């Protein structure tokens, strides 16, 4: 429930008038691969679905 | 499903603009390729049928 | 004061004081503290 | 710190054949700081 | 004086793993030849066992900063923290790479780390960060430093993944300390240094030690 | 109005700037002062040991 708000806030904030900010999307991008328990308990890599 | 949609949603919209694909700008196809790594085609399909 | 760097070390066996190297889900605790050791190796950063 | 922006920032502008206004003014804030640090560790120093 | 490793130093990247409460230590390795991926070779039991440091052996070339490097794709130096270097197998001339490929059937995401036949593009330069708080960016790499190593490219860790019952590498987003031990830094004119090829002439270079020719009865024991 | 006999066991004369001396409290550091060693707090299950 929580993960969805913050990530439309980042959607906003990455996407502007129907094109992309690249440099507030490549840190989106690199933030996220750091911290990847983001994407969630799939997309995790290891022993994950 | 909601977040995974937000989160697949948002790094569409980080994934770069095609005039610089075609450009051939580094950091454009790094995160593209990021982005491909990190989502399947083959999924995003089978959630679509 | 503050400019010596000095490890540490029990005579009789001749271990180093250093740290256990917390195991993986400690960061996911947000377990900031680290149980200290003695270790016949320890680290480099083991001064004080 | 600094020094290693400066360098970046030139790396940044070496391929292009001129410097266009901002960066020139970025530039000179820069040596400025630059400047007045190199003074100060002069200052540091002399006497000596 | 405090031991720097610099450009064209010889080095050996070293992992640490625990395997039945014994630690035991790991040098990155690969043939090139026949087979590009990079596997583990330990170096613990080598007062009984020799461990084939050849192949495990790599050199730096350039330690570059990033604008630098990508300055470079658009066209004896130290180290330090946030520099991104490229390093050959020594025995291959091969480049240490992070690889499209991927065969972890326990990890998706991750990549195949191997050897790449040349130096163009970002796959073959790596980036170091500190382990720890103490080091910091910018700073000069100290022989004996705990190092985590960012493929460019990939933006993966060099990775050991225990996840099979069995040691492999990998590129993850899990990261693992790697140790970048020192060879070789600089050798005098003649003056013969270890790890290196040669012959033993008896005397005026008439005769050399040697063992018997293939298919011999010997076996060439 | 007895007497005993005592001895003047002497401990310290004078120390230089720095340069610890024995039978002093401190605190043990390991790096750039960010962190120290010490025991867990009061009524901790380790029993502070």
């Amino acid at each position: 429930c929580g993960g969805e708000r913050y990530l439309d806030f980042l959607r906003f904030a990455v996407f502007v008038n129907g094109e992309s900010v690249e440099e507030n999307a490549n840190v989106v991008v690199r933030l996220l691969i750091r911290k990847p328990e983001c994407f969630g308990p799939a997309l995790r890599g290891e022993g994950g679905s | 499903m909601s977040f995974y949609a937000a989160l697949i949603d948002l790094l569409g919209r980080c994934a770069p603009e095609m005039h610089l694909i075609q450009a051939g700008k580094g950091e454009a196809l790094r995160i593209r390729a990021i982005l491909r790594s990190l989502v399947p085609l083959d999924d995003l399909v089978g959630i679509i049928s | 004061y503050g400019e010596s760097l000095c490890f540490v070390q029990h005579v009789a066996s001749g271990l180093w004081l250093t740290y256990a190297a917390p195991d993986p889900k400690a960061l996911r605790l947000g377990v900031l503290k680290k149980k200290a050791i003695l270790h016949q190796e320890g680290h480099m950063d083991d001064a004080l | 710190r600094l020094q290693e922006s400066i360098s970046d920032f030139y790396w940044y502008y070496s391929g292009k054949d001129v410097i266009e206004e901002q960066g020139k003014r970025n530039f000179s804030k820069a040596m400025s700081v630059a400047k007045q640090v190199f003074n100060s560790l002069t200052e540091y120093i002399q006497g000596p | 004086e405090v031991q720097f490793l610099r450009t064209d130093d010889e080095v050996v990247l070293q992992c640490s793993a625990t395997v039945l409460k014994e630690q035991l230590k790991l040098c990155l390795a690969a043939e090139g030849f026949g087979n590009r991926l990079c596997f583990l070779e330990p170096t613990s039991n080598a007062q009984n066992v020799p461990p084939d440091l050849a192949i495990c052996c790599f050199t730096l070339e350039q330690s570059l900063s990033v604008r630098a490097l990508q300055e470079m794709l658009a066209n004896h130096r130290t180290l330090l923290y946030g520099h991104a270097i490229l390093l050959r197998h020594a025995h291959s001339r091969m480049y240490l790479s992070c690889l499209t490929t991927s065969r972890s059937m326990t990890d998706k995401l991750a990549f195949d780390v191997g050897l790449q036949e040349d130096a163009t593009g970002e796959a073959c330069w790596w980036t170091m960060h500190p382990a720890s708080k103490q080091r910091s960016e910018g700073e000069k790499v100290r022989v004996g430093d705990d190092l985590i190593l960012v493929s460019v490219s990939s933006e993966r860790y060099l990775h050991l993944s225990t996840a099979s019952g069995e040691l492999q590498v990998d590129a993850s987003f899990m990261q693992t300390l790697w140790n970048m031990n020192p060879i070789c830094s600089c050798c005098e004119e003649g003056y013969v240094t270890g790890g290196h090829v040669l012959r033993l002439f008896h005397g005026h270079m008439d005769e050399c030690l040697t063992i018997s020719a293939a298919d011999s009865d010997d076996q060439r024991r």
